[PDB]
RNA sequence: AGCGAAUGAACUUUAAAUAUGUAAGAAGCCCUUGUUACUUAACUGAACGUGGGCAUUCGAAUGUAUCGACACUAGUGGGCCAUUUUUGGUAAGCAGAACUGGCGAUGCGGGAUGAACCGAACGCGGGGUUAAGGUGCCGGAGUGGACGCUCAUCAGACUGGCGCUCAAGCGU
């Protein structure tokens, strides 16, 4: 959903005389800005631990930048999708350089193939397959194979869309 | 219970006795007594229609009508306002009399010591 | 007879705010931060950030 | 002129005060929760019809 | 603050330069423009003033 | 939610959501004492006479280009659609209630004509920016970008026609 950012949202119940020093619940939310991160964090804490926005407050909202965004790695993501029939658990692999990019691709893939919305997907966990062979998706295993090298046949040349008429018929060997 | 003429009375309407029962539009309402009988009581209650208000005079007997607890806030507020204004005039200091609408919270810090945050996931699997 | 924008017309800003000339002269909009070596982020904060 | 002196300095020191509180509370194993906003700007952006 | 804000006439703002979101009659959390945007309102003000 | 508290939706420490009546001082407050045509065993209450102090938070917010009473004067008594809540029946539609919004008495932009629905409500002009809706051509504006899927012997179009297939289709 746009430029998603991983946000570390820490939040706690409001302190009372009977119950001081709450439990400081923390969650990682992939959201385009901080307002969505806080709202989704409450949507999840309303679900899980039964605290509310009116009776709670946000301790902290921090950006979790990728440690090494110049290294390609393998991500495995567990997710729960509420369909027309009901909720189903899935697990998908993605070859991206950052956790944010994997989640963005995940959203595009589950929108294209299963017609799933942003509000109908619950990202259970996002892990990195550090060890080879951990990947189970055949497409990803093809990319992780030994000494990969593939040509690019029939490459459509980027011609200008405002160049209407061309004197020479183009070639697709570039 | 004994009822005067001109007291604020709220009605709740049970189903124990069906004699002289009012409609569900009057169920759980509040009005002002103008008429008291041996059994029934005449109450004025305001009614909405479109853009305006019409007073309606209705008759409910004793077991569904009771004195309301809406006005006692007024008497307790005037009593405390008078008494702390008396103390403020005696001690020569300004004090706060009105009701404040509860301004938003200020800034503070919470310690990570002995309160290490826990990490959660959308589903609670255990 | 004609409203003039103080953000576009500098004379109108000087009329309403006499401090604008010395706000621009003394560069109070390009003020620098306090000097000295800044400390490093605590390890606890970093291990909390990249948790499970 | 003197009131503008005090106001501009007031703005800059509240900004630096909030930043310094956040930094020191991050260092001392804590989390400084900023004060909630006291001012809001509301823009009606829908028509006066239905 | 009562008298200072009541003294000011309501601000007659122009339409935003750059437009709204593609579906502005929806909440800001759901990719719209309604509701609370918090600090992001500054950008809206910078488009409408 | 808990019942590592008791007890058993009818369990409850706590407590939603959602709507709707009443009160927010000067036309006010409290208490003390006499009278009355009333009332009750009895100032038990009610009314008429008491006293005090509070006009520099006079007792929340916000708005306030104002409201009440009296008197006088024209046109009107359709129904329809939709929403929220509720009841009953049918093979399925459907039937009975209250609710606001509109139409009658409404122009403009979109919506393939209309209508419904979405936007937005109207003095005469110039400039700028948008809403809903769109940017292959008719038609003003992208044969824009990223990721996948689909070849259908009359696909599909957030299609009207022409037409389109690494789309001019679908989801983000």
């Amino acid at each position: 959903m746009g430029r998603l950012q991983e946000y570390q949202v820490i939040g706690r119940h409001l302190p009372t005389e009977a119950n001081p020093n709450p439990a400081l619940y923390r969650m990682r939310i992939f959201a385009p800005n901080e307002v969505v991160a806080k709202s989704r964090f409450w949507y999840f804490l309303r679900g899980l631990k039964k605290v509310k926005k009116a009776t709670g407050e946000i301790v902290s909202v921090n950006v979790i930048s990728e440690k090494h965004p110049l290294k390609v790695k393998n991500f495995g993501i567990w997710l729960r999708y509420d369909s027309r029939s009901g909720t189903h658990n899935m697990y998908k692999e993605y070859r991206e350089t950052s956790r944010v990019a994997a989640v963005e691709a995940m959203y595009a893939d589950m929108a294209a193939r299963h017609r799933a919305r942003f509000r109908s997907i619950h990202i259970l966990k996002v892990v990195e397959l550090e060890k080879t062979e951990d990947v189970k998706r055949p497409y990803i295993k093809q990319l992780v194979a030994k000494n990969l090298s593939f040509p690019l046949p029939h490459r459509v040349p980027k011609i200008s869309t405002k160049k209407i008429f061309s004197a020479k018929r183009p070639s697709t060997f570039s | 219970r004994t009822y005067r003429v001109g007291d604020i009375v709220d009605i709740k309407v049970n189903g124990a006795v069906q004699k002289g029962m009012p409609h569900k539009f009057y169920h759980g309402k509040t009005g002002v007594v103008y008429n008291v009988t041996k059994s029934a009581v005449g109450v004025i209650v305001y009614k909405r229609v479109k853009h305006r208000y019409i007073e309606k005079r209705i008759n409910v007997r004793i077991e569904h009508v009771k004195p309301s607890r809406s006005r006692e806030d007024f008497l307790r507020r005037v009593k405390e306002n008078a008494e702390l204004k008396k103390k403020a005039k005696a001690e020569g200091v300004p004090v706060q009399l009105k009701r404040q609408p509860a301004m938003p919270r200020e800034a503070h810090t919470v310690s990570i010591a002995d309160n290490k945050p826990v990490t959660l996931a959308p589903v609670a699997y255990e | 007879v004609q409203k003039k924008n103080p953000l576009r017309n500098k004379q109108i800003m000087l009329r309403l705010n006499p401090y604008a000339s010395t706000f621009a002269k003394e560069k109070l909009g390009e003020v620098k931060a306090e000097e000295g070596k800044p400390p490093k982020v605590p390890a606890s904060f970093k291990e909390l950030l990249h948790e499970a | 002129f003197k009131r503008a002196e005090k106001y501009v300095k007031e703005y800059r020191e509240q900004e630096r005060e909030k930043i310094r509180l956040a930094r020191i509370a991050k260092q001392q194993g804590s989390f400084h929760i900023p004060a909630e906003a006291k001012l809001v700007f509301v823009i009606r952006i829908k028509g006066i019809n239905k | 603050f009562k008298q200072a804000a009541n003294f000011l006439w309501p601000f007659k703002l122009s339409n935003p330069n750059g437009g709204f979101r593609p579906r502005k009659f929806k909440h800001f959390i759901e990719g719209g423009d309604l509701g609370n945007r918090e600090e992001h309102i500054n950008a809206l003000i910078r488009a409408m003033n």
